[PDB]
């Protein structure tokens, strides 16, 4: 048929009975670094089974008065096994992700999500002259959440979490130009994206620069009658594809 | 580079439905108007020439203007080269994430007399010097100094009443493309300022008079004009909706999506 | 000493000239290019992406996410209207700030046809039918379903597939059209009507919502580049 | 030139020692001589740093009570230690750094 | 050296750099398939999507 | 493109009459002078070159001139581009109904000193900026504004004492030809103004100084000159007899056909 | 490129547009038959008209 | 640096000149032409149309 | 009288220009060159020579 | 002129040691990074173009500037041509021992009005004359003299408001190369001055006004700019560390090797 | 006369001297062997030096 | 910018309500801010419209007797309703609209 997929990687396997097609990047597939493009002077390491598997982040509860969530992508995987340990001892590293997000309801709930993967998402601070700090911009495997109300001026370093501006001062209706998919509980259950390495340099450090951002925004809010199940969780799974590193050093 | 034409159609009734689809898969539909009605075979002669990148960006725009008084100490203008200060040009650049272009700098220099006190003033034609300093070179402090002349930095000498001066600058960067946005700090301890990159530094511009204070102060004014050529853009981006407030960061104040109307059916 | 004569138009600075120029740093060697994914080659590869149309402004939903939803409820009487707006994609304040409308507000003339992707983001057991009508100008707006079904329209059913792309055609006397609000080259109206009701089983909510996209066809084109009216300034930052 | 947080609010108690930070980084164009000021507006200079030598007798109410902290002022340290805080130390403090061709400010609001 | 305009015209490069040439203005190529259909399994117009 | 010659003739007497005809059929007669008399074979070497369209229209003519004071607020000149305001050029255009041409705009800018009060005035060479705004763009209100510089509208910068500036404008229209006349309203309810078309809008022209008020006010004056080239005309029209009165409509006052003479046989 | 004048002359196009060329001034063609005789049945000079 | 000498007659504006000129909007694509009936190609296709001669003026 | 139009960027003095120039003393004959040992052809033939690194500064 | 690439390597264990060497033989080692670790085959596309001699030296730099008053006796400027007076150019020349180049002299002349006393002053455009005297020719003493005009020395005449004047000078020397340093005296008895050579004398430059004192004194100022081309250098030399003090000799004051740090392990 | 730049470009010499030409800027040759290894007996990388 | 009929004559009776119309269309070049005046010469302004807010206390004889009619003034409506007509309301009324770069007048002669 055309509804079932079964993507496997390493020693894990993600299967879905009801899902739409997969959307892949800007039309390219994540391959290794060719020798014409490289600039480092040593030989890279490719674990290739120890990293390429589906790590699973924490889950979030989709309430009725929800706003949205975002993750910074080469930062949520900082503590997830052999990817988080090869990211600390090395200095460089390129990746390609395979994002997968799944949220199930019955034939009686209604609602619609938007799953987008934004490259180079600079966010805006609360005060117009300050900049947001690290602890309030991302979390280790924990989703930072938007609001439906404009953040007040009394805060010093907090992110502007107005959802209709999507944090970046841009209209939220135009966010579909990035690679994206829709979760719609009527006909769909799981969204899946494949993101190649998008950066202006052929390799980059991974602790100073989060070069992707997975945003999830509910346009049509969740709604049901009394008697249905009230707790609907969302759970995202990310797997790095074709990763490699350079430049050994001490731990940090 | 003509656009596609349109082919005629007949009234069908069958199982192949071209109009019903599913936007869940992130696939924008590729239907033609020949699938939902009856069309005629229209020879189509339009052109998509003016929508290309090299016709959208290669137009000159002002970036900055500074004034400097002849009769002063430290009367001269310094300006670090960056696109972020005007707003009509900046919004055109943030449509794309990674850009790559050379540059054709052009200056329009005008002068004006200040209310002097001396009697029967008369000055000959003036001379301006526009010095370009790459990032790292020694910069001058006062106007009467020997670091202005005795240097191998590429400067340009101009006198009034002629065509405006123009120099060309190639792609001076360390990466492979200018980064319009940089999510992530510049220090490995993740402290300090947020979106500051060292990938699109081009240098400063030092401008000053060459003549001396004869009898009356002259206040000049110089505009700077970009012109990106040979431009290649990558990874498009939605256009900026809220107003800019600062040149370094991207901070803003929230505002609604659009201006409102009275009722959902009001035309 | 070749004899020359200088034509008028010399010693000027045109802001859209095409002339060579001496370089400042000679023999500079640029850094080599890279196969960065996602190379845009034309700005007509941006108008062929959909974007949600904020068709529910009403002065209270503009500072919210409610502006993108069209409330569709199980009505009691038949033949009512869902929404409606004129089709001026640079002049109306509904198709203004979309992704198509912020490209047309850099150019002056436009042409070609427009796709309007809809999507029923409701429940799974709730069905219904809708009538998506587009009336060319010359008359007023349609006011009954009897007046709107004379134009160009499709009849949409919701099932497994939950989209329907009304492709409005290019019916105009001129080879182009302005983007500012003019009366000579107006492009009619687009309405949407209940065909039947939205029926629903027990213990399901009634007020399902509908999203609406907009995009350009493969034969869209523009002309006469101008500067946008959306960004003002009063100082240097 | 850029300071980490160009304004904040600091709340301390009387008799304690305030710590008003002022850190920065250096863009590659900045090659001139260094200059560091500090102001107060309860626009009087309270300390200076120019020509590698400190001059610090400027405010009579704060005579011999304010000092720089670090020994490495050309590395991005401009913090001062205000000893023996009193009630009359209410006002906005302005850390003006000027290494040419860059300039930055930092308005520190101190309320005890 | 000699090419057509929007009849012919003659263009000569004078300076011996690459950043000294005039703007091209005639790079007419496009490929919208990497934005409209960025999917893996191919999709036909006439058949239903699922 | 020589004219036709004339062939000799002999004294005829026959049934074929070339002179008698009937003008009822709307057919202007095509007789030769060799049919009503005896002519000689004249080699004819004249030319119809200067009567063509591209020699009749491609000549420069003034369209408008506006003055603007340097020492003023809102001292600048706006002018919507239209041919209808002068009369020596307008009568040449209404010979044809549908025209199609590009354009070569040329400006002649002169300056003059106003009776200032300050002592020993001296100013350097001035600079003018002529901004061209397509129909729909944002227009400036005051002279000291950032919408003048930071824009991608094609402007031209000119300083005095040089050759006059000149830019070229192609055929910017929505139809296929400029409509000199439009019988019928622009609103579908048939109310309002009569002959107003939206088929020959070309945009406005904003002109201003670039320098500042040094010591004495300068009042400038700029003329604008058209030059239609590559012109193709269609459907000729009888020439305008009565005087023009307005720029938009075609209204007039009645007057006789020609000036009179004393008697029908007076030579 | 090279043609005759009213001897020869040499004309080179420089800019890469079409509205940038000089005026032609040598489009010598005429056809007055669509104004003098716009009739259906053809009309001879020598014969009577009716 | 080719050596040139400027002839008299430079930096002038003749109102019947034939010179090229840089365009303002480059790469503009005009709307295509149409077979409009009644194309005039020369002004000697207007003098070959008759017109009534007002030969009876007499001031009244 | 060839018709020319002067582009912007004329009558300027760029300090890194590449233009020809008329000589002052024409038909000058230079003294012939010599095979002097040690011809440097590039400044990357100087960075490939070692030099002692003063790694023990310590103010004394 | 691309740089060399780098070839991949395998983990070896053998007798051929590429890293251990002996610097006693004056032989700088020629190792590759592929000998002490494991590398990948990197296609290398950099260029050594801008490090060549003809891109390092052929840039214009100021050498001298002198002022001279119109209303004076002996108001004129003499200057013997030598590179030794500026310091930003001189350090670039002493990298090599023997140089050989031609020269492109360029002058930038500006003027300024002095505080005169006369009423309603007005002067037309000025004229400057830059006379070049080869070593040995007769030189002028006063400004009003007949030795200025009636001479076959190559001079250049310039009026204000135009492009700056430029003449070219070929390789004028007696040896085969200019000697930047000359260890040894010039007199055979070995008395007198130390480092004075007669191998790089190029002549003097005499500059003066051409007009006369109309009503107000004008003080001009002229900069001189070198540009060595076709340059061939020989026998490189370590760069100058201590400050210059005189133009003829090489004398100096001692100073340390570099600025200090706190401790030998402090980073 | 015509050569490549850093596409082609055209360079014509006008004056009849040798010191009147423009700068070459394209003398790309190097030979570092006369500074790095100015020795008599040749030296291999892999073998020991003594 | 263009008004439908730049002059006419209106004849009404005392005690009635006059209706002085002023409609227009919009050419595509008009992009500036709006401006609407009204005059009288029995050259005194009687009402204004600028910056989206109405200012209408200008003529003492017509204090609180004249108002705009429509709610959609940026669509081509500038008509006013003169309530309680008296004998002293004789004069030419001038509807001056100025949306840059356009300007138009309309001289309405009102005789009762």
């Amino acid at each position: 048929s055309d509804r079932v997929r079964s993507i496997t990687l390493g020693n894990s396997t993600i299967t879905t009975q009801e899902c739409a097609n997969v959307v892949v990047g800007y039309g390219v597939w994540p391959e290794y670094l060719k020798d014409n493009e490289a600039t480092a002077e040593d030989q890279p390491t490719q674990p290739d089974v120890a990293t390429c598997r589906f790590y699973t982040l924490e889950s979030v509860q989709w309430m009725k008065n929800s706003a949205g969530w975002w993750w910074k992508l080469p930062d949520a995987l900082s503590q997830m096994g052999l990817f988080g340990q090869n990211m600390q001892y090395h200095y460089l590293g390129r990746t390609g992700y395979t994002i997968h997000v799944q949220c199930n309801a019955s034939k009686f709930h209604q609602g619609c999500l938007l799953v987008v993967c934004v490259p180079e998402a600079e966010m805006g601070c609360s005060n117009l002259n300050n900049t947001p700090e690290f602890s309030e911009l991302s979390g280790g495997d924990s989703a930072r959440m938007f609001t439906d109300t404009q953040v007040g001026e009394s805060n010093a370093k907090k992110v502007q979490t107005a959802v209709w501006n999507a944090g970046m001062g841009v209209g939220v209706g135009n966010l579909t130009i990035f690679p994206h998919q829709w979760i719609n509980l009527r006909t769909n259950n799981s969204a899946t994206l494949v993101m190649p390495y998008i950066n202006s340099v052929p390799m980059d450090n991974m602790f100073r620069h989060n070069n992707l951002t997975l945003m999830i925004i509910p346009f049509v809010p969740l709604n049901y009658s009394e008697g249905s199940s009230p707790y609907v969780p969302i759970t995202v799974t990310i797997a790095p594809m074709c990763a490699e590193y350079n430049g050994l050093r001490l731990a940090s | 580079a003509r656009v596609a034409d349109t082919i005629s159609s007949r009234p069908t009734n069958s199982e192949s439905i071209p109009a019903l689809t599913a936007a869940e898969t992130g696939h924008t539909s590729q239907v033609v108007p020949s699938d939902t009605m009856q069309t005629r075979h229209v020879k189509n002669y339009h052109s998509r020439s003016e929508s290309s990148i090299e016709n959208f960006l290669c137009r000159s725009a002002c970036v900055y203007y500074a004034t400097y008084t002849n009769n002063s100490k430290k009367g001269f203008a310094e300006w670090v080269i960056n696109t972020r200060q005007v707003a009509q040009l900046r919004r055109k650049l943030e449509l794309f994430t990674y850009l790559r272009f050379d540059l054709e700098l052009t200056f329009v220099i005008t002068s004006a007399q200040q209310p002097s006190t001396a009697s029967s003033v008369d000055a000959p034609v003036q001379t301006h010097q526009i010095m370009y300093v790459p990032p790292g070179g020694p910069v001058p402090t006062k106007v009467k100094d020997y670091a202005w002349q005795t240097s191998t930095n590429p400067s340009v000498f101009w006198t009034e009443g002629n065509a405006p001066p123009r120099m060309s600058i190639p792609f001076i960067s360390i990466g492979n493309a200018y980064s319009c946005f940089y999510d992530g700090w510049t220090q490995f301890s993740r402290n300090g300022v947020y979106g500051i990159n060292t990938l699109n530094n081009m240098g400063t511009l030092y401008m000053r008079h060459v003549n001396e204070a004869g009898q009356g102060p002259i206040k000049s004014t110089v505009r700077i004009y970009f012109k990106p050529k040979h431009v290649k853009a990558w990874v498009p981006r939605p256009p900026r909706l809220c107003q800019y407030e600062k040149q370094k960061n991207v901070n803003f104040s929230p505002i609604g999506v659009t201006t409102s109307r009275t009722d959902i059916i009001t035309t | 000493g070749l004899p020359v004569m200088t034509t008028p138009g010399s010693t000027q600075f045109l802001t859209s000239d095409d002339f060579q120029s001496p370089s400042a740093m000679p023999q500079f060697d640029v850094t080599p290019e890279m196969q960065i994914p996602g190379r845009v080659n034309n700005l007509m590869e941006i108008a062929e992406v959909d974007s949600v149309v904020p068709v529910n402004n009403t002065e209270d939903n503009v500072s919210s996410l409610k502006a993108y939803q069209i409330p569709v409820q199980s009505n009691s009487d038949n033949g009512k209207q869902v929404f409606g707006f004129p089709l001026q994609p640079g002049a109306n304040n509904v198709l203004n700030r979309t992704l198509l409308g912020e490209i047309l507000n850099y150019y002056t003339h436009w042409s070609g046809s427009i796709k309007l992707t809809f999507m029923f983001c409701g429940s799974a057991m709730a069905t219904g039918k809708f009538l998506l009508a587009y009336s060319p100008p010359g008359a007023g707006v349609p006011k009954n379903r009897k007046d709107a079904m004379l134009g160009t329209h499709v009849i949409w059913d919701v099932g497994l597939q939950s989209s329907c792309v009304l492709c409005v055609p290019w019916i105009s006397q001129t080879h182009y059209r302005y983007v500012v609000e003019d009366e000579y080259t107006a492009a009619g109206y687009v309405t949407c009507w209940y065909q039947t009701n939205i029926v629903v089983p027990a213990d399901v909510q009634s007020s399902c919502d509908i999203l609406c996209f907009v995009s350009a066809c493969n034969d869209f084109s523009v002309r006469m580049l101008k500067d946008t009216p959306f960004i003002r300034q009063d100082t240097f930052y | 030139l850029s300071i980490t947080t160009p304004e904040e609010m600091i709340e301390k108690a009387k008799g304690e020692t305030a710590y008003l930070p002022c850190k920065f980084t250096l863009s590659p164009e900045d090659q001139g001589p260094l200059d560091i000021e500090w102001l107060i507006s309860p626009d009087q200079v309270i300390i200076l740093y120019s020509g590698d030598k400190i001059y610090d007798d400027y405010y009579p109410d704060l005579k011999g009570r304010v000092h720089f902290t670090s020994n490495d002022l050309k590395s991005g340290d401009a913090s001062i230690n205000v000893t023996n805080l009193q009630l009359s130390d209410i006002g906005t403090y302005q850390c003006k750094v000027k290494k040419a061709p860059g300039v930055a400010n930092k308005k520190i609001h101190l309320v005890v | 050296q000699v090419s057509t305009q929007k009849i012919h015209y003659t263009n000569i490069n004078y300076y011996k750099d690459a950043a000294s040439n005039s703007a091209n203005r005639q790079d007419f190529t496009q490929d919208p398939g990497k934005f409209t259909e960025p999917v893996k399994d191919i999709m036909v117009k006439t058949m239903p999507a699922l």
